């Protein structure tokens, strides 16, 4: 009969377990004989403190370098402020150490752990590469709790380096598997931020997880995008309980928050999916994910059924994961068959946008072509356009099966006189959909403004496959 | 930028 952890602070993890049914399901898991053993998870960002006592039994140096001081020490920098504090929080929700006596544990209990130490310093494109690309066929899992600023009016993702990072990960990591990177959503809510305006969140390569409160809510600090993926349990007000792990100095805190804790928590849950089966693919993960996270009791007011009767909310993404389910979901899996990938260039003429822009598309998604796609994944409306007040501008994508993504919604810090050039605003909130058919781009005005522009180009990007579907839920 |  399985044995919970008898760890300290393990009854102040809620998150984890409860009879409440307010949590991520972790302990199912670990029933089913799944802790993480045998799999590698990296925590990039600002080091991680290898000799803590709930860390160093788990250590792997394997998936550890310092990339801002060129060396393979992860060890923080130490300053008065504890600075330097944030990997070594992350990578605890991960792979804290179980029955020792100290603080929490992880969600992957017996997983290896190590961290790339390199936000301490100047994060440059070729950082961020060659944290990404470190070791790829040694880790499984790479968890990123950072990115571009939350201040509601950057436009940002990865350069050149980043970006070739994420397909060679995707394409020959893991023994050609595909490298797994969990992303977490943002913390700007409070700016009324979006998640598609960061391009590592906006990714397909990436899953994007996003955050609830205790008792079900969509925190302050939580971004709303339709790139997001999922969602794990983060803090939310001060009646509301936080995030359990270890903490830098070699201590344990109760109070790690926001967005950061979501994305460990979501690393943690693939790890034991992994565990569980070792040949899943990148997509294959995702798939998982998309089938298996639940909406319930998880307030929002734009829940919608897609196309095949699966709830989906831009706060949310299809709900919170759900550990045992996963593991299960994942034992018997057939993998997906190869990705495939049609274009389709929209407009034959610039379109003035002024106070309301509709395009409307009917689309044959590559028939007939060894890319013809009936069962969706990623969709990408890749957009090119001027206007002279950019977060005054909403954008909406409606699929063939009548969801309606939003791809862009108003950012009221956003003044930029910039505009979008060729960038893939992603949706997740299609997938397993047929995109044959009437595809509708909405851009409009939000603000009484006379405002002015033009969109000069829009590329209706669709991966996908056309096997293996599912009866809709 | 890049912030934790
Ligand atoms: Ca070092
Ligand atoms: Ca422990
Ligand atoms: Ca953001
Ligand atoms: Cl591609
Ligand atoms: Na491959
Ligand atoms: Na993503
Ligand atoms: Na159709």
């Amino acid at each position: 009969v399985y044995q919970e952890p008898t760890d300290p602070k393990f009854p102040q993890q809620w998150y984890l377990s409860g009879v409440t049914q307010r949590d991520l399901n972790v302990k199912a898991a670990w029933a089913q004989g799944y802790t993480g053993h045998g799999i590698v998870v990296s925590i990039l960002d600002d080091g991680i403190e290898k000799n803590h006592p709930d860390l160093a039994g788990n250590y792997d140096p394997g998936a550890s370098f310092d990339v801002n001081d060129q060396d393979p020490d992860p060890q923080p920098r130490y300053t008065q402020m504890n600075d330097n504090r944030h990997g070594t929080r992350c990578a605890g929700e991960v792979a804290a150490v179980a029955n020792n006596g100290v603080c929490g544990v992880g969600v992957a209990y017996n997983a290896r752990i190590g961290g790339v130490r390199m936000l301490d310093g100047e994060v440059t494109d070729a950082v961020e590469a060659r944290s990404l690309g470190l070791n790829p066929n040694h880790i499984h899992i790479y968890s990123a709790s950072w990115g571009p600023e939350d201040d509601g009016k950057t436009v940002d993702g990865p350069a050149r380096l980043a970006e070739e990072a994420f397909f060679r990960g995707v394409s020959q990591g893991r023994g050609g598997l595909g490298s797994i990177f969990v992303w977490a959503s943002g913390n700007g809510g409070r700016e009324h931020d979006s998640c598609n305006c960061d391009g590592y969140t906006n990714s397909i390569y990436t899953l994007s997880i996003s955050s609830a409160t205790q008792f079900g809510n969509v925190p302050w600090y939580s971004e709303a995008c339709s790139s997001t993926l999922a969602t794990t349990y983060s803090s939310g007000n001060q009646n509301e309980k936080q995030i359990v792990t270890t903490d830098l100095r070699q201590k344990c805190t109760e109070s790690h928050t926001g967005t950061s804790a979501s994305a460990p928590l979501a690393a943690g849950i693939i790890a034991l999916t992994l565990e569980a089966n070792k040949n899943l693919t990148w997509r294959d993960m995702q798939h998982l994910v998309v089938q298996t996270s639940k909406p319930a009791h998880l307030n929002a007011n734009d829940w919608a059924t897609n196309g095949v009767g699966r709830k989906v909310s831009h706060s949310y993404g299809y709900g919170l994961l759900d550990a045992g389910a996963m593991v299960a979901l994942a034992q018997n899996w057939t993998t997906v068959a190869p990705q495939r990938k049609c274009i389709i260039d929209i407009l034959t003429e610039p379109k003035d946008i002024g106070k309301r822009l509709e395009v409307r598309k009917t689309v044959t998604a590559c028939l007939g072509e060894p890319n013809h796609i009936t069962r969706l994944e990623h969709a990408q409306a890749r957009l090119t356009l001027s206007y002279n007040r950019r977060g005054d501008l909403a954008i909406h994508l409606v699929s063939p099966m009548g969801t309606r993504s939003t791809l862009l919604a108003a950012r009221p810090h956003d003044y930029s006189a910039d505009g979008f050039n060729d960038w893939a605003f992603m949706t997740t909130h299609s997938w397993d959909e047929d995109p044959s058919g009437e595809w509708v781009l909405e851009i409009e005005n939000t603000s009484e403004a006379n405002n002015y522009g033009t969109l000069t180009k829009f590329t209706l990007v669709l991966y996908g496959t056309a096997s293996g579907s599912l009866v809709p839920r | 930028x890049x912030v934790x």
